[PDB]
């Protein structure tokens, strides 16, 4: 009919092995919070796994309202991972983040000056950066470029050991000029909008070497086609060899993310663990 | 509504606008604190003092005041940050003290020569009394918390060989912080002296309690239930100890660290006893024969000094052709991400490294210095250390390791000392020195 069988979902952009010409003609409640929750839980779990999360200060820029962050915070807190959360945004965060000694809420728009300020304040704390900065229709290429310039500024000043940055390449037909972004893995996001080309650039820095790679209009053509193929073909399929209550691709993808998450409760099978985590997450986000 | 009355009672005054807003969400834990019977607690702490700290001369009255004083210091604290701290720490006592500290109140000598032989070939380089009390308390602790606290090092070997002398008791726990906070308070209340809990950056999930004068009291490494479940353990005297076989493996990896060899020369006798005890155990437990025969062990280790990666040809003993051992953990972590590998096996402080088998190549990190016998040449002491590091993984995953372990030990026999020409440095591990300062109402991580 329109089903498929896969060994695994596409975890990173580089894995997508096909393309389709985009076509200008191209659901869950709080699905945006679920998108961020899964991606960050995945990112932070990876850092926990490789030992960099331990004792770190997670600096989150553009985190408001940040309801989902209260879930991440309790998850790691209950695993006994010591973390200092610093949530920064021009706007206010959800009240459930208030009254917690390990989380600092800062309401203010970041600029170079401010970034330098908290770096002095946090030093010598190991810093983990997560950026979800925006700027109302679809952002212009000029706004996106301004955004990536700022994210680079964050990295260069804050000198984080690892980062997760919002990454959506300007569309081909709206190219301005080439620009640079940190070297890293471009993590695909389950539950992102139907035709979203947005992903999460994950980087683990090596000493004083900020690696910067150029993004070209040619790369833009590629981003648009690969993502269109993924959104149009792959994400619309039901995965038949995926033994789960919901065989939708997005749930299949989610499963490969949640299976990497640690839990002190012991389960018989990975499936039982992922099921528990999923319910726990949906329950928390008020998703049926 | 009821929240305000909770907060007002807790603070012993009427909540200012800011205070009601800030503490509003903690209303639940605060009530738990207020409702907690402070008399039974004073009783509990006293009972504890008599069984484990009788030699501490302080008034039962002196104890009571310290305690009641702490459970009411909110009524005199107006800084919101300090308040959040007091509430956090008080809750740990209210919710966990009874379960943690409350419960507390109800063939070798033959291998000695083999040990000297092995150690001599490697010899080529160049604290408050509260511990006596805390130590005795941990002896009982290990017995009442078999599932959440495991022992290793001296004490664990002392239980096997009473001749072993031990200065402290090394433990891994699934609840270090809660435990350390509870213990810190117990000591604070009995002693009256301000202890500080601190977290060390270059150690994984590590925390230590030091006294008013920075004297070491007790430390602990935190591990998740996953890790605790896979750590090779043995049941002895109603306590779990890390399998002496696994500890032997770590000792071998440990001698690769320059500092440790320097310790070996200062006092060779200290290590003979522990070495011998473990050798004994393995021979008896795994039927390992000690003939100077063991081939392919010291499996070729080639250093690429510029990229700081030691290649270990393992195709003789394992399914994976080789094992790339990184000396910089951040480089390993980044390279693993580049491989799109999301499920590297982590064992935290137990191995101080992740292990990944990808396209039949193992990727891992070595946390000790790598000794060199010559330019670009790995010293056989480090080669055994690297080999031992890989075997830890085999043990943690119920894989094959017996023959290799036999080969490893036998290769340590009848060896001529080889001088150390140089060594690699460990990678630097960034981070702040965190701490909890009870009397100052400060928590900084
Ligand atoms: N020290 C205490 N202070 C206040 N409430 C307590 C205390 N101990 C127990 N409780 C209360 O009694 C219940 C739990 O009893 P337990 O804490 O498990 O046993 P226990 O009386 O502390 O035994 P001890 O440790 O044998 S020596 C809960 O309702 C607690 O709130
Ligand atoms: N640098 C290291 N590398 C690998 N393993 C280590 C290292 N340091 C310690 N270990 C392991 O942890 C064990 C205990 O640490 P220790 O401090 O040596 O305990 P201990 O020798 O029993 O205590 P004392 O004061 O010397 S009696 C050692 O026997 C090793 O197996
Ligand atoms: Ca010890
Ligand atoms: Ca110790």
């Amino acid at each position: 009919m329109d089903v498929v069988s896969l060994d695994k979902p596409f975890m990173y952009f580089e894995e997508i092995d096909n393309e389709l010409d985009y076509e200008p003609e191209s659901k869950l409640p709080y699905q945006g919070q679920l998108k961020l929750l899964l991606g960050e839980l995945f990112f932070l779990s990876k850092l926990q796994r490789h030992g960099i999360l331990d004792g770190a200060t997670v600096v989150y820029i553009g985190s408001a309202p940040g309801t989902h962050i209260r879930y991440l915070r309790d998850h790691f807190y209950n695993l006994g991972v010591i973390i200092k959360w610093m949530l920064i945004d021009g706007r206010h965060h959800d009240p459930i983040l208030n009254g917690l000694r390990d989380v600092t809420l800062v309401t203010r728009f970041v600029d170079e000056e401010y970034l330098r300020s908290i770096k002095k304040q946090l030093h010598p704390s190991k810093i983990i950066l997560i950026s979800d900065v925006a700027s109302g229709n679809e952002p212009s290429t000029a706004d996106l470029l301004s955004n990536y310039a700022l994210q680079n500024v964050m990295i260069s000043i804050l000198n984080p050991v690892a980062s997760s940055l919002k990454w959506r390449c300007p569309f081909p037909d709206q190219w301005i000029k080439d620009f640079y972004i940190p070297h890293g893995n471009k993590m695909l996001q389950p539950f992102a909008p139907s035709y979203s080309a947005e992903m999460r650039l994950l980087s683990i820095y090596t000493g004083e070497n900020m690696r910067l790679t150029r993004v070209t209009k040619s790369d833009a053509v590629n981003y648009e086609k690969k993502m269109y193929y993924l959104n149009k073909i792959v994400r619309n399929k039901v995965v038949v060899n995926f033994d789960y209550p919901n065989q939708e691709y997005d749930y299949f993808h989610m499963y490969f993310m949640l299976r990497t998450v640690y839990c002190n409760k012991t389960f018989p099978t990975t499936k039982a663990k992922v099921l528990f985590l999923q319910q726990s997450i949906f329950r928390f986000l008020n998703i049926p | 509504n009821i929240t305000l009355k909770i907060i007002e009672t807790y603070l012993g005054r009427v909540p200012s606008v800011n205070e009601y807003h800030m503490l509003k969400s903690q209303a639940r834990n605060i009530q738990k604190i207020t409702v907690f019977n402070k008399d039974i607690f004073v009783s509990l702490v006293k009972k504890n003092k008599k069984r484990f700290f009788s030699d501490v001369n302080t008034s039962a009255s002196e104890i009571k005041d310290r305690i009641l004083s702490y459970f009411s210091k909110q009524t005199q604290t107006y800084n919101i940050g300090k308040l959040f701290t007091i509430i956090e720490l008080q809750s740990v006592l209210v919710t966990t003290y009874t379960d943690i500290l409350g419960v507390l109140t109800i063939n070798v000598t033959s291998m000695e020569e083999l040990a000297r032989d092995m150690l001599n070939s490697m010899n080529v380089a160049v604290v408050s009394s509260l511990v006596k009390n805390v130590n005795k308390l941990m002896e009982e602790y290990l017995r009442r918390h078999n599932k959440s606290c495991i022992c290793y090092g001296s004490y664990s070997l002392y239980l096997i060989n009473p001749n072993i002398r031990y200065g402290d008791i090394d433990i891994l726990q699934t609840n270090s912080r809660t435990f350390l906070i509870d213990l810190a308070f117990l000591i604070k209340f009995i002693t009256g002296n301000n202890i500080i809990l601190s977290k060390i950056p270059y150690l994984r999930n590590y925390m230590v309690i030091k006294d008013e004068n920075d004297n070491h009291i007790i430390d602990s490494f935190n591990i998740r239930q996953d890790t605790m479940n896979v750590v090779p353990k043995i049941f002895i005297d109603n306590i779990y100890i890390v399998d002496p076989t696994f500890q032997l493996l770590n000792m071998i990896k440990m001698f690769s660290q320059i500092d440790r060899l320097e310790d070996l020369s200062k006092d060779p006798e200290k290590f003979n006893a522990r070495m011998a005890t473990m050798l004994e155990y393995v021979r008896y437990t795994h039927g390992i024969v000690f003939d100077g025969k063991r081939n392919n062990m010291p499996m070729k280790c080639i250093i690429d000094e510029n990229n700081r990666i030691v290649t270990v040809t393992t195709k003789d003993y394992f399914s994976f052709k080789k094992c790339l051992v990184y000396l910089d953990e951040n480089v390993l972590s980044s390279d693993i991400l580049d491989l799109n590998a999301d499920t590297s096996c982590d064992f935290e402080s137990v191995t101080n490294s992740v292990y990944l088998i990808h396209d039949n190549i193992m990727y891992t990190y070595f946390s000790n210095t790598i000794l060199l016998s010559d330019k670009g040449k790995v010293h056989e002491i480090s080669a055994r250390g690297l080999c031992a590091h890989i075997l830890l993984y085999q043990m943690l995953t119920s894989g094959e390791y017996k023959q290799c372990l036999s080969d490893l030990l036998n290769s340590m026999m009848n060896r001529d000392k080889i001088p150390i020409y140089s060594h690699t440095e460990r990678d630097k591990k960034p981070g702040r020195h965190g701490f909890i300062n009870i009397e100052k109402d400060i928590i900084v991580f």
